[PDB]
């Protein structure tokens, strides 16, 4: 599943 | 949105033409570049589900996005279903296509609190990250530096694109080890080379200056 | 619109500037696509009949589609004093009258009573109710205004299927006035209009895949 | 404006920016066009006599218009006084001409209130209609489907010029069941002549499509 | 007299 | 500006950046057109002496402009010190002291002091009497920046009789500083500048007609 | 700033984007522009001295003019050191520099406020006017009404000037006495000279239309 | 961010539009320009580590900047876990539990918590701390993104001093990130790289003359 | 010194 895109933070 | 009022009560306000217009603007101008999923986070502050599916609605294109967003909804909703067979809230009444606005405020208010919100944009946001991950337009191995091109660009695009990918934090450092360095121009690749290993981003980018 | 003050009561606000221009550069520019019946439904919230008559009062142009509309309106409210008569007769001191077709579309009904009926307890949502009533006729002049048809929407020789399905659901979507369209005949055809390549990969697919798989399979 | 505060009192409010600004902007835009009356009915929403000459001042041409609107608020204030010969209000205290801002307060919020500023506003309205009415730039006869107009165009003119002509809905409606069929363009005259009477604007649009 | 523009209402 | 807060108190609040822009933009583009007065006598609602020096300060152009209304203020507080002059001497422990010309034009005044006197009772409208002085000013100036004279504005051969009162009227306005001009020098003046046609149907049309009438029979 | 909540106490906001964005913008549109001062003086309205050094800070060029500034600061804290030898403000707290916001609302809203913020805004309008005074393109001696000028345009730039050089009363008085008439062409020269003495500007604008 | 309610009560509120929007837009016009920083700051107000990740996150561009951010970010929270570590064990049933590296940067603490730490007495503001370390990071990113070196700028032979000045001040503020550059060695480079007249003439004007004597004597 | 730039007002 992707890991998302939230560089900064949860 | 449900929002805190001076007088230290949860009250029901109305979703903002100022908020509608941000979005639909970022749909528009973005597309689904990575940065658009965190614009939509803090957009959607506060939302109830009727506040969600108001902002997912007043897209006018990538109807297959929207398509695709709403068959992972149901995904998500049936595992809601399955891990959990006032009333209590069903996968539909989460994502607002079986609840009324005065329910979610009842949900999301309650003591204990049942955050239906929150869950349905967790739910969206999943649905975006495999969207843009689907809609990246270019892989991290075809990201090589242009022979005429600034080490600075190349390492943006690089990390465009690593961000658009979405790996595991040990995929992305392992592919910054070496396609990072590999894929440079000769130039800069045998300065990098001659750099030496475990070398920061801010030296890589110092020494091809 | 009656919008809850910091005390805790439910009070009348005057329709604001901003809400006013977003619908009317709204009804300009998108004209009567879609995504245009969401907007109004959010700029419509906790709108009375006065405030939705605003609305579609400043709407300049479409006037057709405004007569359309208003038929529309008027055959709902014949519905609705059919379903919802009100006894000809008395009223107690202390109660409000019913509202008849006529009181919910704001045209008989001052702005103190629609207030009255939107506060009761129990509520009478009468905006709701002709906020249903203007989504119904939007949804019929949205329908109309379709450009083309479903049929006419096929996968381009050396067109990518991305561009084919979001062709497919834009169009699909403004002749039905809804996106939720996932029909055996509509599925069908979505794989039949596609080229005969990304066709012979979706049949192979098998039965039952999810879009996300169509799309990964036709990259 | 007088506006309703959180503390449930009425207390008065300067006319805002952007409600100026949004007035002056659509009288250049709009010019009169019939949507100018609805706009203007929203924008003095809770408006004083005061405010009320203060958005109709601002304007800054049209000066013909605006002085047959003054001649028309003088007849509604004769026939006022004629009607109706704290103080009480005369034509001229309802027009903002003699009275004062704090009177108009008084007026306004009084138990039984005096509705001034809803007076002045119904006949500034008037007048709107009469200016409206005149400059309509083509009469209903004059409008005739060209040979290469789509309908739903026809219809729009059709229709937007019935709305700046103002009748009584029985013109409108008596002008819309022959008048609008036999103006229509050769085909879609004969189209609309085949479907048969009492056909709605729906099926009339839809056969001519 | 004229009759208004407010198609919607009164 | 003093603005009544929820609690039913008078409070000072500090001018607002869309305010100030609002003038500044009015000043730039409608140069002294008659109608940038409403619009200011908008923009500097509730507003103190300070808060209209602010609103003329910030005006970076027509600094001649500037000047005559300087000497204008000066002159309607010298006027106000004739009419309105302050005992020389002791003031009660309680009260406040009496407003100056200068202390009412915010030169010799503190914001707290134009408070006390805006917010007093019986109030002393500092703020609206120093912006009827600016008024009186702006007025001087929008009449002397009046391009035309109302003489020199006659109907066109080929030009529609609306057109011609637009001019007519809007030249009038400028040349006098306000809408309230029905003379019978200037109606006769109206009617004898029309073309010839239009000058004979007006005059049969008789005495005392209304502008409405006069335009419905040149149409 | 510390602005005045509705219950009457005096708060801490932050400083607004609308409020940011229109002093950049005002910085780059008119440069230093005598009317610059103004508009600042009045988007500082209640500001803290950490709100004036954000306003000052976030310009990004004229950077001359920034040092000029900092220096005239350290010159006007000296000065209120030495006349100044809770804690007691000194010449680098007023500034900002060495004091922390919430020092800075102490001594705003304390009793007897200290306006650490009014005495900031004092020294950096002080420091603003030299630059203005500094940055007039031209003197007001080589003002001189053009051949083809109008006389309207003549006096703008005359009284800009003017306005630009920042003397005593006294002396911009005297200036335009004499000044002011000689420097006009020949006709409105000639006419202005044949007015007589005394004449007030509304006179001599009036004579040269 | 947190923000005062009129009843005194220190609350949370949604990051607004106007706010996401204008750093956004600063990131894209500005680049990262030394006054982006200041900026940054005061859109900053008030705001948690939540908000401060909302600012950085919808960030679309200069991904390798962002890095470069990220790890200035691990290097604080590594130094504050070393200078302030956290005792592993049991809490007090009352009170809160002490902030990590983690926690600071808004990656393992909820809203909530961070709502705690920023409203408790004493305080413990984790939004400045986390906004220093970001600030730390912008600073070296914008001093990377430094276009010409300061001994790179001299005066034009025909060019004004206080151009010179402007570009001098300018270049050496991005290559330091910062205003106070009043150095030995930086003013005697600014005299240096002047013209040869303006060089005499500065010289003879003596040592220690003020920037503004400086550009007034080279007029 | 310079006087200001404040033309109304102090
Ligand atoms: O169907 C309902 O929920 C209903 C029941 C009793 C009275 C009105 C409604 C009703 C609505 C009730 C709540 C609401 O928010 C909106 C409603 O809209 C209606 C529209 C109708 O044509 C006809 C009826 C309704
Ligand atoms: O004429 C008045 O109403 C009046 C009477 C006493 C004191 C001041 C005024 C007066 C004003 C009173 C109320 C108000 O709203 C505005 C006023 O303006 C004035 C201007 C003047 O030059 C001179 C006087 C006024
Ligand atoms: O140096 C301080 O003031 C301090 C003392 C104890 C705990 C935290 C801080 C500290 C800060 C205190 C207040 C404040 O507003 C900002 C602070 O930022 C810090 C950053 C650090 O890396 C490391 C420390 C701080």
């Amino acid at each position: 599943s992707p890991s998302g895109v939230f560089t900064f933070g949860a | 949105p449900i929002v805190q009022n001076l007088q230290g009560q949860m009250v029901h306000q109305c979703i903002s033409p100022r908020t509608l217009n941000a979005w639909v603007k970022v749909v528009e101008e973005k597309a689904f570049s990575p940065e658009v999923i965190p614009m939509f986070s803090a957009l959607s502050c506060g939302a109830t589900p009727q506040d969600l599916n108001t902002m997912l609605n007043t897209v006018g294109g990538h109807q297959a996005a929207m398509q695709m967003l709403k068959e992972t909804i149901n995904e998500e909703a049936a595992e809601w279903d399955r891990l959990h067979p006032m009333r209590e809230p069903r996968g539909s009444d989460i994502a607002g296509t079986t609840s009324t606005l005065q329910e979610q405020i009842g949900w999301m208010t309650h003591n204990p609190p049942i955050p239906v919100g929150e869950i349905y944009k967790r739910w969206i946001i999943l649905g975006l990250n495999k969207i843009v991950r689907m809609y990246s337009p270019t892989s991290i191995l075809d990201i090589r530096q242009g022979p005429k091109e600034p080490f600075r660009d190349y390492v943006d695009r690089f990390y465009k694109t690593l961000r658009a990918e979405q790996a595991s934090q040990e995929v992305k450092n392992a592919a910054t080890e070496t396609l990072l360095v590999q894929n440079a121009n000769p130039d800069c690749k045998t300065i990098l080379k001659a750099l030496g290993p475990g070398a920061t981003l801010e030296e890589m980018m110092t020494a091809c200056q």
